[PDB]
């Protein structure tokens, strides 16, 4: 079979298992909170979504380590309440990627970030089987 | 003996070190001390048999601080280990650790990025990082080898990285196939959304020509670069270190040569001093082990020199090898790089030693997918992240690893294909 | 007394300074004038009791314009206040105002744009400018500082700032701050349409490293970076103001430990000199006032140096504090910052104390807003535009801006959830 | 609530208030007209109305403090008149941005800045109730 380089689009964590329930999401939030860390939720359209190097035509020197769109769009007690804010931003922005992500607060530092949601309108991704022609 | 004080208590700016060493019959441990450590002599304050060897004994030097450059890991190692291995007195000498004084290693940089500004660089959370080495191992042109970087690439690989034997040959001269990789670097961020990079060898004969080199890699845009700190040496090493810093480079190290000075018990220098020399000067990747078959190595040493390489705080265990509490002083960490056979099946081990915060590479170069690079690379990142998954859920990945990838090969046809 | 010259009329180059001196019992207020004063040599000419304090006299020096180097702060503090608080015959001295003659600013280039220029480059016209300090004051990564100043910027403030304290730190090293501003800045831009900033610091330990800083953020191609004026020093300014107008950047002034200079009413050296020599050496904003609760100190004096460092003469006015007719001869005039707890209930008298030419400093980080940085950033423009909006209008804001708020809150949600 | 990063332009001055009505604009330019400065009308079309670095590909060295689309086109005694050219160029280009601009006549430098119309056509702007979600 031959990986599909047409509409095959990821987002890093967990984008290549199957779409995650809310059984799923839920425990992996339990297990961002169970570390002491506190989840929160990215959204961006499909505009803003993927990398780019819109912004790299502004510098000079160098471009190294500099891409646009790592930044989503900011949206956290246990799974339940981050469930809850899932379906509410799935319903204000139906055609947008939620990313959850986890934020040490010792360390001041992000320790996770995986898509829970992909936009059905979008079609700029494939599916588990249709991954390979 | 002026240099044996077992009554000495060592101060707080002493660089220390913990010698295991045989002395020939007939000499005492505490004369053999004394020749080691011989207001700026080194000292010899502890010694302390090994038991379970015979003649076997660990003897602890103290040096001042005055006695070596700031930041100068080449001095380090030629004030501690210059001339004092061919000591007939000794019929074998190990260097086993080293304690730096947190007031020495503020005089260091350290890694350019670290592990935690390397992942905000790279937007990658909650799971280790995948490479793979180009395969065939040299005779590639640059077109061909970025043909196949960007096949490995696109299938789901974080990383790819030169051959440690590919710098300039007349088969691939380095400007062709920096500028191959980063077309294919560019093809393959273009085509999956994700960031990549492939680890570009800056590795030359002149500082001059490596700086070139990575300043070539520099305006390109490609994100990281590789070296070979043990065969270009520390000062090479720390420039390059210095001129990522500057730039914003990642730097991969390779230590190739190692197991000519970390291979033998009774001779030469642990791995985790070279570990230790390695983070001071510089380096955000660091290829710290081989899984032929499995991880090879005792477990708890390997974990032991990753705790040394990676957290801020090291407090002294002699079961995994710690002689001393190590410091860091908020000091870059460095990111360990598993390389070699890494199969499918034995991902689950390798998660659970390593955890989220290392580099699994496939220094094999795959292609044991019969459909092809892309797919292997797929099914690889596929196993990879069920059993991050796996573990995140509270699953117990020794036991249960073959059925989180059985699991795991049901829904992917890419893993099918790779779990035969 | 050769140096006390009360016939004396000051030439139209003379630099004049006005001492508030209190001399020790039984030394005469003449012979304490003389000495601060003691062809080139400074001479007063000019004594005043202070009605209301005992024992306390303003003594007016007049200097020759040759005795100072052309463009130099530096060398002028030097020479006025280099060994003169020293002086046992004096029990208190305070430096209170300065007389530059046009002959000496026309030697100095001044802040590297201006008001005017500012306002022109980015665009915006008829209001004050926003800014917030990104909080927490230390400890957050690169990443989540540039998350922190999108989050802000998106939500309507037109600058945001690095705080004081922050220049480069083991948990947050400058470039990758600097990147991931940049990152930040330009998302927020392309979002909202608005020309956005962040006052990236530049102070650094050495002026080459400070000059690295302000290239980085030249070749970054965002608009604004800070300085340190009073720890850095004026050498360090006026080198990073040359380099600003040179490749046109804004630079925004801080005045860290000025209250260590300009606190105490009998000893020191008062602010609205320390905001003539900012001018003089260069800035495009200087950090003017704190907001506790409301404008802290007498609203006159804010005002007097709000005009001195703002507007193009100053006429004397001893009310205000101005011990002297200032002519700036067309040096393009700085920009006060007011910052610290600007509450929403308080833009009112802040932007009727200080009009249109001023930027308003979020500097406790907002976060007050319940609903996020973005709404409350929203919340603090939407109140901003409409004060601006009811004072065009004829109203009086010291007695409306109750009413204009609530009148703001009545069709604005983010307002409400800030009003509350 | 959500401060929306969709469609939610917006124009400087007076920019986050409600769209200001004929009056409002009145006392307005009432407002230039008394401190002595000229108004003027700027308008431009949704393709030429926000910042851009367009033209950043032909410089080198440094693009700061450069940016595309600050200026916009041309379009003076009292509101009432400056009312009047609002109307036509609004019946003129309906689908254009109108701004109002002030001008010191002493200093020759713009002082003032403000939008004073939104295409209904372009949906590029949110409105004071949707600007959250």
């Amino acid at each position: 079979q031959v990986w599909t380089p047409l509409n095959n689009k990821f987002f890093e964590t967990f984008s290549y298992l199957p779409p995650m329930t809310d059984a799923e999401i839920s425990r992996q939030v339990d297990y961002i909170v169970s570390n002491g860390w506190t989840p929160c939720l990215e959204f961006a359209g499909a505009e803003s979504a993927y990398t780019s190097n819109e912004n790299c035509v502004r510098m000079q020197n160098t471009t190294c380590l500099y891409y646009d769109n790592r930044y989503w769009t900011m949206w956290c007690t246990d799974g339940g309440q981050v469930l809850r804010e899932v379906q509410a931003c799935r319903r204000a922005f139906p055609d947008a990627y939620i990313r959850v992500v986890g934020f040490d607060p010792v360390r001041q530092v992000q320790v996770s970030g995986f898509l829970v949601n992909r936009p059905a309108s979008v079609r700029d991704y494939q599916g588990p089987s249709t991954r390979s022609v | 003996l002026t240099y044996y004080t077992p009554d000495y208590q060592p101060k707080d700016t002493d660089i220390l070190a913990a010698f295991r060493m045989t002395p020939q019959p007939g000499v005492p441990p505490e004369e053999a001390g004394a020749a080691v450590a011989a207001r700026y002599k080194g000292r010899c304050y502890d010694i302390e048999p090994v038991p379970g060897e015979e003649n076997q004994y660990i003897a602890y030097i103290a040096y001042p601080l005055d006695l070596f450059e700031e930041g100068s890991v080449t001095n380090l190692f030629t004030s501690i280990v210059g001339n004092v291995f061919g000591f007939k007195a000794l019929r074998a000498l190990r260097l086993e650790d080293l304690r730096i004084p947190p007031a020495y290693v503020k005089t260091f940089q350290g890694p350019p990025h670290g592990i935690q500004v390397e992942r905000d660089k790279l937007n990658k959370y909650g799971r280790g990082l995948l490479g793979c080495t180009i395969k065939p191992k040299l005779g590639l042109s640059a077109k061909n080898y970025g043909r196949a970087v960007y096949e490995c690439l696109r299938g789901g690989l974080d990383f790819t990285k030169d051959d440690e034997n590919v710098n300039s040959q007349p088969f691939m001269r380095w400007r062709d196939r920096f500028l191959f990789v980063a077309e294919a670097i560019y093809k393959s961020q273009a085509e999956t959304g994700e960031i990549k990079g492939h680890y570009l060898n800056a590795t030359a004969a002149t500082a001059e020509e490596m700086l070139k080199r990575a300043e070539c890699a520099k305006d390109l845009g490609v994100p990281i670069i590789m070296h070979d700190y043990l065969t270009g040496g520390f000062t090479a090493n720390t420039s390059l270190a210095h001129y990522c810093r500057d730039n914003g480079l990642l730097l991969h190290i390779h230590r190739a040569m190692h197991a000519v000075i970390d291979r033998q018990r009774n001779h030469g220098i642990h791995f985790r001093v070279l570990a230790k020399a390695l983070r001071l000067s510089g380096g955000d990747h660091l290829h710290s082990g081989t899984v032929v078959g499995k991880l090879e190595g005792e477990r708890e040493v390997t974990l032991g020199f990753v705790d040394l390489m990676r957290d801020d705080y090291i407090e002294k265990d002699r079961s995994r090898g710690i002689y001393f509490t190590q410091d860091w002083v908020s000091l870059p960490g460095t990111m360990p790089v598993a390389s070699g056979g890494i199969h499918v099946w034995h991902m689950p081990a390798l998660v659970e030693i390593f955890g989220d915060d290392a580099c699994l590479q496939f220094g094999g170069g795959t292609l044991g997918h019969p459909w092809g690079n892309a797919p292997g690379a797929a099914a690889n990142r596929v196993a990879l992240e069920a059993c991050t998954q796996a573990r995140n859920e509270g699953r117990d990945l020794a036991r249960e690893g073959g059925d989180v990838i059985r699991a795991a090969c049901k829904w992917s046809p890419e893993l099918a294909a790779a779990c035969e």
